[PDB]
């Protein structure tokens, strides 16, 4: 049954998410969309950082550990948070108006291939099929970020203790608040989605390394994108 | 080596 502490965490994560997710950039136009979507991702990294800072216990981590968690989770959290604006009606990210509505055609014009885009879209469909509560969605984003198995973490035990608190809150939430049979193996399906994001992260990194090796494309990126994803 | 990330954290 959900403790005071557990309800507190959920309340904090929902508010952090509402404050940092809104359903200025170079305008949308094989690379025609790279400037706009580099800007969109660069901006979305700032939102991820805004959310991460409000995760209970995140602030207790060293600056270095905060940096390695954010560097390694940022693209995964961007893909994961986008799910709320994703519409199975026409497999698009429909951010209000048609200018800022993104289908397979649009997101494939930024020098990334269907090797990334097709799994990304299947991931969004698979996540919609789970029909998560916003409570489960914000817990999954927090567990995604505060992960003790990211390369470069110094205090794995502290990150593990924070993640376990978040994991325990999530499992408790599912048992008390998620309607069976929708609750059945829901925790395990959500962890599987975190695994699908690690694989999407790896494919993004491979493709980013090639794209960003081409200086004519690097030129279209942003300083934050270069610092987070690399040179 | 991460000044902009560091700034956004603080
Ligand atoms: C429009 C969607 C967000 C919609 C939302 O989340 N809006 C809310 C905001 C907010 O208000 O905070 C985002 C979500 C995942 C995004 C994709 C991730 C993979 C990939 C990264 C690449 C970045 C470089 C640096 C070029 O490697 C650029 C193309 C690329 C395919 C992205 C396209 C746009 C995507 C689909």
């Amino acid at each position: 049954k959900l403790s005071e502490e557990q309800q507190h965490i959920i309340a904090i994560l929902l508010d952090a998410h509402h404050k940092t997710y809104d359903p200025d950039f170079r305008p949308p136009v094989p690379l025609s969309m790279l400037p706009h979507l580099a800007d969109l991702v660069s901006y979305s990294i700032q939102k991820v950082i805004g959310f991460a800072k409000m995760i209970p216990g995140f602030r207790d981590l060293t600056s270095d550990d905060q940096i390695v968690l954010l560097k390694s989770s940022a693209i995964e959290v961007i893909m994961l948070r986008s799910n709320q604006s994703f519409t199975m009606d026409d497999m698009s990210w429909d951010c209000g108006s048609q200018d800022y509505k993104y289908d397979v055609t649009d997101v494939s014009k930024a020098g990334h291939t269907l090797e990334l885009i097709e799994p990304l879209i299947k991931f969004q469909v698979g996540l919609k099929k789970l029909n998560l509560h916003e409570e489960e969605h914000v817990l999954l984003m927090a567990i995604c970020i505060v992960s003790p198995d990211r390369p470069g973490v110094q205090d794995a035990k502290l990150v593990e203790a924070i993640q376990d608190r978040l994991s325990n809150t999530l499992q408790t939430y599912i048992r008390c608040r998620h309607p069976p049979p929708g609750s059945h193996q829901l925790y395990a399906k959500m962890i599987q989605k975190l695994a699908d994001l690690r694989s999407l992260n790896e494919e993004h990194s491979k493709q980013y390394r090639s794209l960003s090796f081409q200086p004519e494309n690097s030129m279209k990126l942003t300083p934050l994108v270069l610092e987070v994803f690399g040179n | 080596n991460h000044p902009m990330l560091m700034n956004l954290l603080k």
